[PDB]
């Protein structure tokens, strides 16, 4: 015995079953589409019990070609995606369907993606810095091993160069095994990551789950919990440091709200979801390094029209440990990466972990930048020229310092052409120091891009 | 101080431990040994003759309640109609009303503007029944239609009356075996 | 009844009809579950007791399941009494420390 | 004994229009309709089924609504959301249904393809390693794209966006005459919102370029109701696909998406649906993604062929940080954002260097191209910051007075006039004489016309360079010599509309 | 605050082994106590000298 | 050391006491489900805000009373919950445990651990909706809550019985305020008098595990847990905890308020709160006023931060002291929820990030913060000596 | 609680001006004496010390009569009052009427009519002049729209009850001073937002011959007690 379809609206779809065989909440149910090349199995997940043995689900595949009256069978359990080591090197989607190799992967162990977080009790803060070699990041907003990363912006600022970029920091390197979550991100950049990871020899040590844009909102909101799975398997059984990349965060609460639209739920604010930080920490709370083990997360959060008040990022704040902000006008002024100095921030930037001599440093450099953007609205007008000379001589080392914050990345090689620049955290603790002190000042602002180190930073003023 | 409050802390944790790793094991085996003693009716039977002991000892009745009250005062009013009716009716005679009450129900249900007009409730409900009448004494029995001579709240509750009605009527006729009706019901 | 359902469920009408048929006899209805059938002096004397738990005397029907694998629950109106074993080893299992 | 109970109980379908508003209706009956299953009603009107209640079937409505009514019949096509394609819509102008809205005769339509058809996977496609020339120099220069690639188009009213698209087309031209399909790009410009008179511009202008021998038109007309707007892409995708996965290479132009993002606004509002952002409901970003990632390259594994998209979109007084700008921003592989202040003053097309970027990059740029121009960008952007200075300077030193020149010069390079497509081997000629700086003795008032008639001069006689380029794809020493060689030999021959010689 | 801490660590680690040998020793002997209180709960469980 | 004996005597002592009551109560049957809310059919008997047991031990607060069924909010785990199943009332209206016992503790909103720590001896149940002390039963603020924040203590005294917002954008330094005040509370409790020891409260609301965590090890670091009680609703749990956190907060501080001590609440965050009201009206389909926000989401503070202030020696002498934390989102303060929150409290420190930046921390902009109670609550020479500092910075 | 407003009939405006001795309220904001005078505010710039004080400096001097309504205030500064008069001698003659914001939208709703109706009793049926001070007026609006949405009301903008003039002017147009009986009113008003554009204000504003706004820009600079003296604004300047 089974249940029937009697409704459908986009891909939810409601299904009725006989009085007592109604399935439990996120069941997985399986339907049948027979049109023609549009044919295929849908795989349904139950959100909402609707009374009168009526359940609301939400469809993991487009609903075209689903007719009313078609049946519907119960697996009695979640959407179970593979875990183990065998995971590693091979591409998968939210249902665990292996791309590279259809087959692959159905004889491996299945775990429900649907999974409460750890207890309270087996949490412990981290606090050990990591350095990637990014000035402004290693400097302003240093990185956690084992803690929770994000990079905030809007529409082309960086989010993939960046990302990359990381990937090139910590996943070249990292001794651990790295899986890689594609949630609603263009499925070009998740086959050139695939065609890199392979190109670097990284591939074998990594997990890849793609959820892109095309898919409709229902597995594009499940993508993450079906990467966040194998990732915590290999976090509690395998006992492995882990590396879980995310991009992009921000289309889970997307999805959310074109789904939740659709279950009937009221709408909230200017048009997300409710519980929308309900979701949003039941997923992030998943995400976090337990007593006696790591996974390390960096996330990309999207922002509309550059409203860093909409509601999604504003709530995604609150689980992040670190929170690199991508802006616009940074990006307009040339500056590379783009990172806003003064958004940004990071919870172990306190002298009892990073030291005097950084902590120093870095709010003297925030002090300077923060005068800086005060004094923006006369320099608009008027010119540094009107400035008293305590406000001028400032602003001269603020743009420098400003502009010193950019680095030559190596993923902008393939852009730029110029190769890659990494420094250790001593130099740019050096190099910022002077610069606040004004050993540089007398050095042109053009000289001042996409350097890298101090040795760079003579080399190309020699040149000028 | 507090290395030394942290050692006494631990020595709580591990009583807390060993007392409910024997309160878990203790309970499993009583239920091992409760499974073990019910395994043969002599066992049931005498727990529910001790339970009927413990619901003698119980507190007496408190609730004497064990679609709406002026639609239950219709309905009452229906009740004390059929029950003249029933006085003046028969098994065969209820039986030809019970079919009669069917096939105006079926009639209300069929036409449903008129239960709409009909169903309001107002005073002066004597041109209501000349409008009742017109229809009901061609084809229905004299005896249905002098009960259907009778407030209702909504249309609905005043189109069930009649299947309510024909219940009535069938199961007195059935009086005149109400366990049968009653266990085949069931 | 099932010729003017009009939108009802057809066990719950049915029972509704029963309930109705009990109700017209003067008495009410009550649904008991245990893991064996009670004899019939156990019948009469559980009518005893509910006719002094309610007033108009209490019929019963009776739906043996193994869970309650001792005692008897009793569901009436919308009041039950938890009377089983089953229930008491649940209780116990939880109140535990 | 129950099953067989049930089975004895058990033992062109039409439906009924019970509601009628504005677009949309509803219909009774049809228990067995798939949804976005294409109705059609008595008055020869389509619909798609999109929601399927318990009682009824919620029909958005094709073209005139008018003709629809309460107690209409409506029957099933049978065929999911489709359109027919083939090689036939070649040279024709359709509608989104594609039936002919030219007049010019029926359809020998191929097959039928459905719109909902999901993307190609990861694992299917491959990455963009193919020139699509446009023609402009201001962006074969400097934002080149790639076979595969999204390019976005984002820009103002009246900036000259349908022209660089139209450019775009013509261009294909010189490659079509080839019957090598690896070469023989095809296309389809896709108009939602457009005014029918330039929808019949466009046409005109393919066709006396050549262009509608390649080219497939999907008009979506202001006048016609919002359904037709939110199917055009759709359709002109699935026509576009058809070849795409044959094996061919096809080049989409969406004029402009905006429109289309407008249009599904109304369905939604009309539809009850709770609005968003800017009254958009929250599922647009699925509806240009949805349509966007259909466009790829595709692995030889599954014929080689492509999809190239260039999507235009409407900015509100260049406010590129709106909401649909910075959705497809997200969604294409780049952006040449057309600037309104620079179009005004004669930089056309108004490409503005400093916003514009192709993220694919000199991936997709012949090796010549990329050795000439890969310099012109960030030389242009210090030209236009260092304007920006002088503009004010009393005084300045002799090396910024070059630079200015040096740039200003450029500028005046890049521009050229409408439906005039550069072959990439006269681009690459055009490009080399400003960036090894054989224009510094030409006053600014004259470069145009000096390489407009360079490049016939070399056309009539010196071939060999443009053949060593093209036949090449890089600048040999052994014809750079003779280009040299010919650039001096013609400045001697030329004059400047007023003063002296060019030396 | 180093000393300090050094001897609080030390204690905090003799502390632990300890307790693990005097939980193994006491736990062995409520093994026994275990099966009595069961048939004394079981009792309580079924209302009878179970 | 440890010992046999006490292990087989709680154990003998609970199987030798356990006893069923056999009661007969009221049943109801899940008739919907879903996001956490739950539509219970039955329950004729059923009491506004009552208790409801779900059969996976899981809890609900009955909200709507509609003519044909009851709407509930769970508290607790709703993936277990399923659509006809048995539901029964506890004859409780909204209640949880409170007690001395919970000193060191960290506990669901409903009361009960999470630390891992074991059950809690509580000593009775709380109603979390009693009503404030009047107007006749509270008496005048009169003595400080050292907060040992020069910023603070000089400048924008904080009394007991005194209500002070904390607002500001994101980090700016508010947990920061709050934990310090915390912590400096230790130099007193040892004391061990009760008149002017100070027991405090720290209610999570929408926190991050590790965040909790942090804030747990740092108090622990000082010495505050041996007198600070955390409500944790973290992010991972239902709107329900979330929205009642602050409530079970303010009833485990009530009960050792009306016992004669002095408490202190810090409250981080009530704009969690109000996000976790507005989730769960939504979802109960009432009608949202502006901003999406519930319509009596005043309701939701006033009563809860009113119910904070001293008692009159009549009751004791008592008091409660409010610390609540609002998260502005782009730095303006004149917005609904801080403008609501600023006239329900007695002062406001406003903790600007462009001050934060430039040196001045804690960054508190000095002429919007304000401490209306003022200087009466401050020892003699502060008043002396600090009596109009605020004025003179602003100026 | 309810009865109608007195008839258009027996109103007379009133001209006689009150001296309080504020330097801005006396200059830029005279008041009235009989009339209905107003303190604006947003959140904490002031507005309920300012009342206090002219509690203190008016209701001292005053021979007549008193009342308080405390409508969705907080208690702090209603036990501070109770206290405060009772430690001069004022209490002998000022009623207290208290419905604070612990207390659910409906005493917030009723209590100023209740301090009202015996506002109005004193100004009816003894003729001895009266002050009547309101703190804070806004809080009833507030409760309205609180129960509006639960009533079956459609909000109307930014998300106020739609019966807001109507309901409001039940209340205003009580506390007017008919002829040869006077009630000087002061009551003070919450400004949502800082927002002098919302409804409320908007509306309150037109049934006042005398407005103290007070503003968060004056509060910032240590002006103190903070009144914007563009904007406040007084009928008797005249
Ligand atoms: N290459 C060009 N050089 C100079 N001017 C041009 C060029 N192309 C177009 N224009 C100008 O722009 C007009 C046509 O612009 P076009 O139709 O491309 O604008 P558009 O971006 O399509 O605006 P809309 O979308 O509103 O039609 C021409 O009539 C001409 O004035
Ligand atoms: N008085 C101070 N002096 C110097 N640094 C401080 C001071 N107060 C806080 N900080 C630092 O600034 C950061 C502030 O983070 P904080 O704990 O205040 O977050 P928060 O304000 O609680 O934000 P959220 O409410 O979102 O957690 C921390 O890294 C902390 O070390
Ligand atoms: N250091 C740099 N130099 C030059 N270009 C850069 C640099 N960093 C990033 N970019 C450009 O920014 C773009 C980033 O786009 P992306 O981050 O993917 O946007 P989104 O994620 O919003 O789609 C790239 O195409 C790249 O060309
Ligand atoms: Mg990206
Ligand atoms: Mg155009
Ligand atoms: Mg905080």
């Amino acid at each position: 015995t089974a249940g029937r379809v009697v409704r459908i609206t986009g891909p939810v779809v409601d299904v009725e079953f006989p009085r007592g065989s109604v399935p439990e909440l996120f069941n997985a149910l399986h339907a049948e589409i027979t049109f023609g090349a549009l044919a295929k199995t849908l795989t349904l997940e139950v959100a909402q019990h609707l009374g009168d043995s009526l359940v609301r689900c939400i469809s993991m595949q487009p609903t075209d070609g689903l007719v009313r009256g078609v049946e519907v069978t119960d697996t009695g359990a979640s959407i179970s995606v593979p875990v183990g080591d065998g995971v590693k090197g091979h591409v998968f989607n939210a249902l665990g369907d292996c791309l590279d190799d259809p087959g692959y992967g159905k004889d491996f162990e299945h775990w429900s993606i649907h999974r409460k977080p750890p207890a309270f009790s087996d949490l412990e803060p981290r606090t050990e810095m990591l350095e990637t070699g990014l000035k402004v990041v290693d400097l302003l907003t240093p990185y956690v091993r084992g803690g929770k990363i994000a990079l905030f912006g809007g529409a082309g600022v960086g989010k993939t160069v960046l990302i990359q970029e990381m990937i090139n920091r910590i996943a070249r390197n990292f001794g651990g095994t790295s899986v890689f979550a594609g949630v609603g991100e263009r499925t070009r950049e998740g086959n050139d990551l695939w065609v890199e990871l392979a190109d670097a020899n990284v591939l074998k040590d990594t997990a890849l789950v793609f959820g892109q844009m095309d898919e409709p909102p229902g597995t594009r909101m499940r993508v993450a919990l079906s990467a966040l799975t194998m990732a915590e398997f290999f976090r509690d059984e395998q006992g492995q440091d882990v590396l879980l990349f995310i991009d992009n965060i921000f289309r889970f609460t997307q999805a959310g709200s074109e789904v939740s639209t659709l279950l009937g739920r009221m709408p909230s604010a200017v048009g997300y979801q409710p519980t929308l930080a309900d979701e949003m920490g039941e997923l992030q709370e998943r995400i976090t390094s337990t007593r006696g083990r790591s996974i390390t997360s960096m996330q990309a959060v999207y922002v509309p029209a550059d409203d860093y008040t909409d509601p999604a990022p504003a709530t995604t704040f609150a689980h992040l440990d670190a929170t690199t902000e991508l802006s616009r006008a940074v990006f307009s002024k040339g500056i590379f990466p783009a990172v806003d100095p003064l958004a940004s921030s990071s919870t172990i930037l306190d002298p009892a972990i990073v030291g005097d001599e950084h902590y120093r440093v870095a709010q003297e450099v925030i002090r300077i930048l923060q005068r800086y953007k005060d004094l923006q609205d006369i320099i608009a007008i008027l010119g540094i020229d009107e400035l008293s000379e305590e406000d001028k001589q400032l602003v001269n080392r603020a743009r420098r310092i400003e502009r010193f914050l950019s680095q030559n990345m190596m993923a902008a090689e393939q852009f730029t052409g110029q190769p890659g620049s990494t420094v250790p955290l001593k130099e740019t603790i050096e190099a910022f120091d002077k610069l606040t002190k004004g050993e540089f000042d007398h050095l042109p602002e053009q000289a001042f891009f996409l350097i890298g180190g101090l040795d760079d930073l003579a080399k190309k003023a020699e040149s000028l | 101080a507090q290395g030394a409050q942290q050692i006494q802390l631990m020595r709580q944790q591990l009583i807390r431990q060993l007392r409910t790793g024997l309160g878990a094991e203790a309970v499993n085996k009583a239920a091992e040994i409760v499974r073990a003693h019910v395994a043969d009716p002599q066992a049931q039977s005498a727990t529910v003759d001790r339970f009927l002991s413990e619901l003698e000892q119980m507190a007496p009745s408190s609730v004497v309640i064990d679609l709406r009250a002026a639609s239950r005062q219709s309905l009452a009013a229906l009740v004390e109609k059929f029950d003249s009716v029933a006085g003046g009716l028969d098994a065969d005679g209820l039986t030809n009303l019970a079919d009669e009450l069917a096939s105006v129900a079926k009639l209300l249900l069929s036409e449903t503007a008129l239960n709409k007009h009909l169903a309001e409730p107002t005073d002066d409900s004597a041109p209501k029944v000349r409008l009742l009448e017109r229809l009901l004494s061609d084809k229905v029995s004299a005896t249905t239609l002098d009960l259907l001579r009778t407030r209702w709240s909504t249309e609905s509750n005043l189109i069930d009356a009649v299947e309510h009605t024909a219940r009535l009527a069938l199961l007195k006729r059935a009086e005149i075996e109400v366990d049968e009706v009653e266990e085949q019901l069931f | 009844t099932v010729g003017l359902l009009r939108g009802e469920r057809a066990d719950e009408a049915v029972i509704d009809l029963a309930e109705l048929a009990v109700s017209r006899r003067g008495e009410v209805v009550a649904h008991v579950s245990a893991a064996a059938e009670l004899s019939d002096a156990q019948r009469t004397r559980l009518t005893e007791v509910l006719s002094r738990i309610y007033g108009r005397p209490v019929s019963v029907q009776l739906h043996v399941d193994p869970e309650l694998l001792g005692g008897l629950s009793i569901t009436v109106g919308d009041e039950v009494i938890d009377g089983s074993i089953a229930s008491r080893l649940a209780a116990a299992q939880t109140g535990l420390p | 004994x129950x099953x067989x109970x049930x089975x004895x109980x058990x033992x062109e379908e039409i439906g009924t229009v019970i509601d009628a508003g504005d677009g949309i209706a509803h219909v009774e009956g049809l228990p067995s309709v798939m949804t976005q299953e294409l109705l059609e009603f008595p008055g020869g009107v389509l619909g798609v089924a999109l929601n399927l209640d318990e009682h009824s079937v919620g029909a958005v409505i094709l073209g005139e609504f008018e003709k629809i009514e309460e107690g209409q019949q409506v029957k099933r096509t049978g065929e999911v959301l489709s359109v027919p394609v083939g090689d036939a819509f070649l040279g024709r102008v359709v509608n989104p249904l594609g039936q002919p809205i030219d007049g010019q005769g029926d359809i020998a339509a191929e097959t039928r393809r459905a719109l909902e058809l999901q993307a190609p996977s990861v694992v299917q496609r491959q990455s963009v390693s193919e020139p699509l020339q446009t023609g402009i120099k201001a962006i074969d220069a400097m934002t080149p794209i790639g076979r595969g690639q999204r390019q976005l188009i984002i820009g103002d009213r009246k900036t000259g966006k349908t022209a660089v698209c139209v450019d775009t087309i013509l261009n294909q031209r010189e490659a079509w005459l080839t019957g090598d399909p690896k070469q023989q790009v095809r296309c389809v410009y896709v108009a939602i919102g457009q005014k029918g008179t330039t929808i019949a511009s466009v046409k005109r202008a393919l066709e006396e370029g050549g262009a509608m021998e390649y080219t497939t038109i999907v008009a979506a007309p202001a006048s016609d109701a919002a359904g037709f707007k939110w199917l055009a892409p759709y359709t002109g995708s699935a026509i576009g696909q058809h070849w795409m996965y044959n094996g061919k290479h096809v080049l989409i132009v969406f004029d402009d998406l905006s429109k289309q993002a407008d249009a599904y606004r109304a369905i939604s509002l009309l539809l009850r649906r709770p609005p968003g952002r800017e009254a958009f409901p929250g599922d647009v970003f699925y509806l240009h993604s949805r349509l966007l990632e259909r466009c790829a390259k595709l692995s030889d594994e599954l014929g080689g062929g492509s999809m190239t998209g260039l999507p235009i979109i409407e900015t509100k007084a260049n406010d590129i940080s709106a909401f649909i700008p910075t959705n497809v921003i997200s969604i294409t592989d780049g952006q040449c954002f057309l600037e309104s202040d620079l179009f005004n003053q004669g930089v056309r097309p108004a490409i503005n260097v400093g916003v514009s970027v192709s993220r694919v990059g000199g991936a997709a740029q012949i090796k010549a191209m990329k050795e000439v121009a890969g310099s012109l960008r960030l030389d242009l952007s210090q030209y236009r910051e260092l304007e920006a200075f002088a503009a004010f300077a009393s005084d300045l030193d002799a090396a910024s007075k070059a630079q200015l020149d040096r740039g200003a010069r450029l500028v005046e390079l890049l521009k050229q006039p409408q439906y005039s497509p550069l072959a990439v081997e006269e681009q690459v000629v055009a490009i080399f004489l400003g960036t090894q700086g054989h224009l510094d003795s030409v006053p600014v008032e004259d470069v145009q016309r000096f390489e407009s008639e360079l490049l016939e001069h070399v056309k009539a006689s010196h071939s060999d360079i443009f053949d060593g380029i093209r036949e090449t794809k890089k600048l040999s020493e052994e014809a750079e010599e003779k280009l040299v060689s010919v650039i001096n030999e013609f400045k001697k021959g030329f004059q400047a509309s007023d003063g002296s010689s060019v030396v | 605050r180093a000393q300090a801490s050094g001897e609080v660590a030390q204690t905090l680690t003799q502390a632990d082994q300890q307790l693990s040998a005097q939980g193994d020793q006491v736990r062995s002997g409520l093994e026994s106590s275990v099966d009595g209180l069961s048939a004394k709960l079981a009792s309580r469980i079924l209302g009878v000298d179970v | 050391t440890i010992s046999a004996a006490d292990i087989e005597g709680a154990i003998e002592d609970y199987v030798s006491s356990f006893s069923a009551d056999t009661e007969r109560e009221e049943i109801g049957t899940v008739i919907d489900a879903g996001d956490g809310i739950a539509h219970v059919e039955g329950l004729p008997s059923v009491m506004t805000q009552e208790l409801l047991e779900f059969p996976g031990g899981v809890l609900g607060v009955a909200l709507n009373l509609d003519e044909h069924s009851v709407g509930a909010v769970i508290l607790g785990e709703f993936e277990k919950i399923e659509e006809g199943q048995q539901v029964k009332r506890t004859g409780e209206v909204l209640s949880v445990p409170v007690g001395d016992a919970f000193l060191g503790r960290v506990v669901n909103p409903l009361g009960q651990p999470i630390d891992g720590q074991g059950d809690i001896a509580a000593e009775t149940r709380r109603a979390l909706e009693l009503q404030a002390p009047s107007v006749v039963q509270r008496q005048s603020v009169s003595e400080p809550l050292q907060t040992g924040i020069k910023a603070i203590d000089a400048m924008t005294p904080i009394g007991r019985g005194q209500r002070q917002l904390i607002i500001g954008d994101r980090k700016t330094g508010k947990t920061a305020v709050c934990v310090d005040t915390i912590l400096n509370q230790r130099e007193a409790w040892l004391t061990g008098d009760p008149k002017q020891q100070v027991r405090c409260v720290y209610v999570a609301i929408g926190q991050k595990g590790t965040t909790i965590a942090s804030v747990k090890r740092a108090l622990e670091e000082g010495g505050a847990m041996e007198y600070t009680t955390i409500v944790a609703a973290p992010a991972s749990d239902a709107a329900g905890f979330k929205w009642l956190a602050p409530y079970t907060g303010s009833a485990i501080g009530q009960h050792w308020m009306y016992n004669g001590k002095h408490v202190l609440i810090v409250f981080d965050d009530l704009s969690k709160q109000a996000d976790a009201y507005r989730a769960i009206s939504l979802l109960l389909r009432r009608p949202p006023g502006r901003e999406a926000f519930p319509g009596d989401v005043f309701y939701l503070h006033s009563r809860l931060l009113e119910r904070c202030a001293k008692l009159s020696d009549e009751l004791g002498g008592g008091s409660m002291t409010g610390l609540p934390i609002i998260e502005t989102k782009a730095n303006d303060i004149s917005a609904f929820i801080p403008t609501n929150v600023i006239s329900i409290t007695d002062g406001q420190c406003f903790l600007e990030s462009d001050l934060f930046n430039q040196g001045v921390r804690p960054a508190i902009n000095v002429g919007v913060s304000v401490s209306r109670v003022g200087g009466a609550a401050q020892i003699k020479a502060m008043k002396e000596v600090a009596g109009s500092l605020r004025l003179d910075l602003s100026q």
